[PDB]
């Protein structure tokens, strides 16, 4: 598909490599509090712990349910606004070490979770012995330190080894799979609003406001424009010149909705949430109850 | 203020006299002519250029009592020019365009143009 | 003088409401009658993943 | 503390969580981009008739 | 989408005497409204269009 | 700094006092005829080619109170031309066309030509 | 899909003169910004134009 | 919604203020004999 | 979504900020007689 020309050199093809860009931990932080993928990471979240969890424990009926399963679900969100979800959990005494599993701690102890933001991946074991390159093996939550065997950690969607430090071990933030998304909808609802106030502008094309500016003393059609436009309605007919000129032009987004059209659609797959849901007609098939509509992307979930 | 002392020592080569009886008359109203301040100071030379003018053209001055506007093209005895045009369509530009201080005028302030109030 | 694209406007900045705050977008334009109502058995099943 | 209940709504990262204040997230901090755009598309629907 | 355009006569010289200031600032303020409700005053040699 | 010394050797060839009495006065305000900088070598040659235009063209030295704007058709007696025309409805670009000096300023100056704020 | 066209009186020179410098730099810093919310400013002579 | 120009003024928040007309009792009467109303008053 | 121009001060973000409107007694009064609100507020 390539031949007899220089077709070879400008096409699709070869013009442009591929590339892909790695969003700033503060830039992570920001798209957390945006509106949109709020309700992303939102829905994603509870559409996977919402009385979903076959508990094969019946005595002491999730104990989990009313303690920190919904500590997961802060953390399984921050998997998915950071790629990096924390359980930290240690006794009544703090500790830097790994917790005292002799006997394993029966409930005398404390839950924290935490985003990736804070949170971070240190150090990984070269060596294949007893975590590979993926799994660190202490890091810092803050200031503090704590042990691998201490924290528990929600890692999304992992890249290669090759790269995994620049992720500092562990996970993707959706942002990160959809930051070509985000921001082009963002480009696109930004513009939307400012296009209206500028749908048409009634112009006064005036001969001789060349020299009325150009002496200065342009301050008494300013203001005869302005009684002017104080008043101009379907009600009473303008008044100018032959040589004068009253014009209008409209400038307004020809293709806003086929842009806000393919953005969305994107950010259906990215996310696997149906388009329904991000058009907002959550009404038609994508539901919580689970016979048919939950169905509608509980293969992604 | 010393408008006409600061009009004398601009543009020396007008008249004694005839200056001094006109200018008390276009300093009274020169601010509806051209609506500048006389600070910015070279605005000032703008006030000056417009005086100027009002003063060169005034019957009293040239004993001129027709208009006078830009010429297009003059001819005397056997030397004669054609100017190319320029902005035609408009009285005040061709007002000031007929003598030299209004041509100054136009264009120490020709710089202020542009639209305004949308 | 008109709006030329007064309705794309208004139905993106509607569109992104709905998800926003996870109603759904019938209620926004006002055609609550369809299927976003109060009764749970199909209708309030529309948004309540949602609450 | 434990005399007060609090209704926290969807908080953000910890390194910010003091820029509200301890707790939750306005809707409005969600669709600040959309009311205001709405409401632009309002206030210009109405003038645009009588123009 | 769409640009503005303010075809203005004078504005080849403005530029090339890089006296060009007061046309922008004039430009910037009258975009800094430029809406629905305030019309245009521009001359009869400017042009202004729109360009999709 | 030395614009009347820069101006002087520049232009050795206009005056003596004429040029003496006239460039104080043009030096105070052509800073709002040309918004250039008197650094920027080149430029400089700009500021002195649009003073020279001001002071040749200025009546108290040519003594010509009339404007002074390009010719587009002079005819002397038995010798005549017509310039071929360019640039028309301009009076800026007219004005310095008038003399030499100008039309240099409009050069040293002609690229630097573009659109701007989109 | 659709180029912008400065057709800009001139442009003949500056090229053939090769001191073209400025006004791609004017270009590139007025494209630089050329959106809904900012007109362009040009000339009388100058024309811009879209091609699709 | 009300910023950095003029709109503040010109638009129809500002531009016009509410009132009710009261139609008069004479005018009350024409519309009953109208035919559109007198269709309104018997349906309903 | 912000950068590189003066598309951040333009844009319906920063030309206008939000404020409401308090309407008096007087024409809370009218609208009660008006007819549009008449049946809103009757239906409801």
């Amino acid at each position: 598909d390539v031949l007899s020309g220089l077709i070879n050199r400008r096409n699709s093809m070869a013009r442009n490599r591929v590339s892909h860009r790695y969003l700033s931990d503060e830039e992570m932080r920001v798209m957390y509090k945006a509106g949109l993928m709020s309700k992303i990471i939102r829905l994603k979240a509870g559409y996977a712990l919402n009385d979903t969890l076959k508990f094969e424990s019946t005595q002491d009926q999730e104990i989990y349910k009313k303690r920190l399963s919904k500590h997961v679900k802060n953390a399984t969100k921050f998997m998915l606004g950071f790629g990096r979800g924390v359980i930290v959990v240690f006794k009544n005494g703090d500790d830097l070490s790994k917790p005292l599993e002799r006997g394993v701690d029966p409930k005398l102890l404390k839950i924290r979770v935490f985003s990736g933001d804070i949170a971070k991946g240190n150090n990984p074991d070269n060596d294949l012995r007893s975590e590979r390159y993926y799994k660190p093996k202490n890091y810092t939550i803050k200031g503090h330190t704590i042990h691998w065997t201490r924290v528990v950690d929600f890692t999304y969607y992992m890249p290669s080894e090759n790269e995994l430090p620049d992720y500092y071990y562990g996970g993707m933030s959706e942002s990160e799979l959809i930051y070509e998304q985000f921001i082009n909808d963002s480009v696109v609802q930004r513009a939307s609003g400012s296009i209206i106030e500028k749908a048409s502008t009634f112009v006064y094309k005036i001969k001789g406001y060349k020299q009325l500016i150009q002496a200065k003393k342009e301050e008494d059609i300013i203001k005869y424009v302005s009684t002017c436009e104080d008043g101009r309605s379907i009600y009473g007919g303008l008044i100018t010149d032959a040589d004068d000129e009253v014009s209008t032009l409209t400038q307004s987004l020809t293709d806003l909705d086929k842009v806000d059209n393919v953005t969305l659609r994107r950010i259906a797959m990215v996310t696997g949430l149906g388009m329904t849901v991000l058009i907002g007609e959550q009404a038609s098939g994508l539901n919580a109850s689970g016979e048919k509509e939950r169905q509608g992307f509980q293969d992604t979930i | 203020m010393a408008l006409i002392d600061d009009f004398k020592a601009r543009f020396p080569n007008l008249d004694g006299s005839l200056v001094d009886a006109l200018v008390p008359v276009y300093e009274n109203n020169y601010s509806c002519y051209y609506g500048g301040s006389y600070e910015n100071d070279c605005d000032k030379e703008a006030i000056l250029l417009l005086i100027a003018h009002l003063v060169v053209t005034d019957p009293s001055y040239s004993g001129d009592e027709s208009s006078s506007r830009a010429v297009a093209s003059q001819s005397v005895g056997s030397v004669s020019v054609s100017f190319v045009a320029g902005s035609t369509g408009s009285d005040w530009t061709n007002w000031l365009n007929s003598t030299r201080y209004g041509q100054l005028f136009l264009m120490v302030t020709s710089n202020n143009m542009g639209p305004s109030f949308a």
